[PDB]
């Protein structure tokens, strides 16, 4: 009953059809789109065997090039207009995680591309498997390319996670990556509070892998450069290895880099990351005590938004159980200054 | 991308017009700034009886760069 | 062990190669418009170094899409400036690498 | 033949010395502006807390244009 | 008594010479000029017949072009460092006019080029004649070109008085030409004020031949224009033909334009020019009211550099005495406001 | 009628030409230097007017110094307004203007 493109409730006229003709719209920028695939998925997706182990669950990821040829998707070999990321096979269900994520960061006012969740055809009577499809966001209205680049290059760091040293430790936290990101963007408040509130997201739904090359720089208002919409943006609680692998990405503050400093919250009874080092974090980017104190309340207030998106979404539910587990959890910790 | 600043309240006029286009509210603005809300709605018409201190401070927050010429 | 190219917005602003000692890029001396990352920025128009650019080896695949490439051809990553070329045509922005 | 104003304290001295070297002197400025000498020298000083009609006019007055960018 | 350069007193030394050293240097930049020319009137000034009349005096006025070769003043007939202004033929002591009214304006503050009086050589024993000599300001300190430009060709006027019709009327006014400065020069107010008293002092001193190629516009600054020196100021008081022609070359405010309307003080009792016109003058430069009050004040108190300057000149005393009774006549009517 | 060479700082910047409707005043289209006059701005290239432009008529001497030079060279009194021609380089200014 709820849309396979925005979560929302279906109008009895779009009931059956399962996608709203409001997400259909939002897709496609057309109101006749067909989410039926006209494709099975063994027809464009190969699995490679063995694989890996110590991967990180984006790198099992299959991606598809698709565009958009008269309300129909059809796959392109190069340069697409669309990345179609079915589940891979040993995670079934990652798909409607990241569809579920994305939704909620695009209600919560993240910058997100229009996405969803489209279904191949059908080999042999059995249930529809629904893969995730997303629009690229290096292209304009006219499909013309638009130059990006990822936080990795920019910044000169050799390695995702910044382990670039003699040992085993990172070097690049969110704390230095915010200050390059300052001195290359516009500096206004605006800007400030969606990159903190993206940290702060992470670390409250669980996606511990928000690496440098999950941030990127749209060079589209001439030379000036923007921050990237959010991509990548999947909850690693449904998966306890994974989770239980690292708090983030990266270093939150910058006195933690090389392991030569705890953050504040590791020293305290709870022994993660806590409000207070994230207080440490938007103080850093330059953020009024008074303002982080209201930004703050606002997130309490979105509780409501995360409990419903996930609990109204196409996840199995226990992993929905997981996420809000995890979620309940840290947002208890930004109490604790 | 340069405009000459022709009366204070042409740059009131510009930095409220910033701010819309920003999407930010002025609680934002005076829990950042420490401006109350009431000096803002006073800056963003004509900020000519507003201190220089606080006109700068808006147009830093906001993005704005200012510049001198002859 | 190839000169390649790189190609922003359709047009040539230089090209990469690899040498005995390491690697160069070079900006074409007549090109005076944007700069294909911040980490190369225009002004300096030469660029040598041991290593792979932290740009374009951040621009070659990883996951699921660097494992098909390392199923069929699979040159054990011997080319560095050589694993681009798979997917030249493949990259995202508007920078493109192909050869001569 | 553009200067990006830093802080407030960088317009004072910015305008002080365009005026000291076309001979304009505090009490010229009083007359012409209405903005007392006492003020005029804060201006010249840091021009935190003085109204930003104030700095604007003495601008106008020593031929010194105001933009702003991004 | 007094040095032929500075007009300030000769000391004991210098008197028989009559040139300070101090005065020989501000002309030349060396101690050791020597002002007294080596060549006559004659030799280089071939005598013109008077062509027609009732023009400008300065239309009659030879120039001959300098250069310094050593301590030495040499004619040369392309472009040099000096112009020599010898007294015209129907106007004796005119060069002695200029020189005065120019020094006193250098004491006055303005932006005056270095000038004096230098002495022909003469033929037979007779009276030394002397000429005016300026510097030229299209030339910097290495002597190198300056662009410039008059202002007549830069607001497009073919007439320098801006009779630009046949109706014979003028057609551009004092405060139309500051209005078209500001436009593409700085605005500075110590710019407006300059310009200002330029004005005043022209109808102060009886210049009513500041017209519109008695204006010019430097390029020194780049692109940025300045406005020119001070050049071309004579008293006109001491010659009634051509003093009652006009109050000044141009009209004062652009109501006057083409004769359309009056000045506020031709319609007064006063029926000429009074201090009222100047302040709606300075009132449409942007000077503010208390700053114009101030700006009258300070030429009251010039007076004694006024009355000094001249009486000290090397005019005749009854040209002197014509020039003064056109400034303390005219002087008086600056207080005629509000 | 006539045609001329405008050149400023010893450089050449235009062209005055002259025919039977008039004048026409040219900057070269490679000039991108000052402007000779406000009055003639080097955006707007090229200046046509039937009568002698403003600027170029009130570049000729007058008075004392027209008297001397036309008492002994015969110019056309107004057909010929090109005396600037014989004056040309003792123009004030960095301002020159010599023949073809």
């Amino acid at each position: 009953a709820n849309c396979r493109i925005l979560l929302t409730p279906l109008n009895e006229r779009d009931e059956q059809r399962g996608y709203s003709t409001q997400g259909l719209k939002r897709l496609s920028g057309t109101a006749k789109l067909n989410p039926r695939l006209g494709f099975t998925r063994t027809q464009f997706v190969q699995e490679l065997p063995r694989q890996q182990k110590g991967m990180s669950i984006s790198g099992y990821q299959p991606k598809l090039q698709l565009v958009l040829d008269e309300g129909e998707f059809r796959v392109v070999d190069h340069q697409g207009n669309f990345i179609l990321k079915p589940s891979p096979a040993d995670f079934p269900g990652l798909a409607e995680n990241e569809h579920a994520t994305m939704t909620l960061m695009s209600r919560l006012g993240f910058d997100v591309p229009v996405h969803g969740l489209l279904s191949f055809a059908p080999q042999s009577e059995e249930e529809l498997e629904y893969a995730f499809v997303i629009r690229r966001y290096d292209r304009d209205n006219k499909g013309l390319p638009v130059h990006q680049e990822q936080l990795d290059g920019a910044m000169q760091i050799t390695d995702k996670y910044g382990k670039t040293g003699n040992d085993n430790e990172q070097y690049v936290s969110y704390e230095t990556l915010a200050r390059f990101l300052v001195a290359h963007v516009n500096d206004n408040i605006a800007f400030k509070i969606d990159l903190f509130r993206r940290i702060v997201y992470a670390w409250l739904l669980g996606n511990n892998d928000m690496h440098l090359r999950n941030f990127g720089l749209v060079y589209s208002d001439g030379l000036t450069p923007a921050l990237a919409p959010v991509y990548q943006f999947v909850s690693v609680a449904p998966y306890p290895e994974y989770f239980y692998s690292n708090y983030l990405a990266l270093p939150l503050l910058t006195r933690e880099e090389g392991g030569r400093e705890l953050a504040p919250g590791f020293h305290s009874d709870y022994g993660e990351y806590i409000g207070q080092d994230f207080l440490l974090l938007g103080e850093s980017m330059g953020l009024a005590p008074r303002l982080l104190e209201k930004l703050f309340q606002d997130i309490r207030k979105e509780n409501a938004i995360v409990m419903e998106t996930y609990e109204q979404s196409f996840m199995t539910q226990d992993h929905i159980q997981a996420v809000l587990q995890c979620y309940r959890h840290r947002l208890g910790l930004l109490h604790h200054h | 991308p340069l405009l000459t600043i022709e009366t204070p309240r042409h740059l009131g006029e510009q930095l409220n017009a910033r701010r819309k286009e920003l999407g930010i509210d002025l609680y934002t603005l005076e829990l950042q700034t420490g401006i109350s809300t009431s000096t803002l709605k006073r800056l963003f018409k004509d900020p000519e009886q507003v201190k220089f201190g606080s006109v700068f401070a808006v147009a830093n927050v906001l993005g704005v760069k200012l510049c001198i010429g002859e | 062990h190839r000169r390649v190219k790189v190609l922003l917005y359709g047009q040539v602003v230089g090209e990469l190669s690899q040498n005995d000692s390491g690697f160069l890029f070079q900006y074409a001396h007549d090109y005076h418009g944007p700069a294909i990352s911040i980490s190369l920025p225009v002004a300096q128009r030469q660029f040598p170094s041991e290593t792979l650019h932290p740009y374009f080896a951040s621009l070659a695949p990883e996951g699921w899409l660097r494992q098909r490439y390392s199923q069929i051809q699979h040159r054990d990553e011997n080319d560095l400036l050589g694993m681009l070329i798979d997917n030249g045509k493949n990259l995202l922005g508007a920078i493109q690498i192909l050869p001569w």
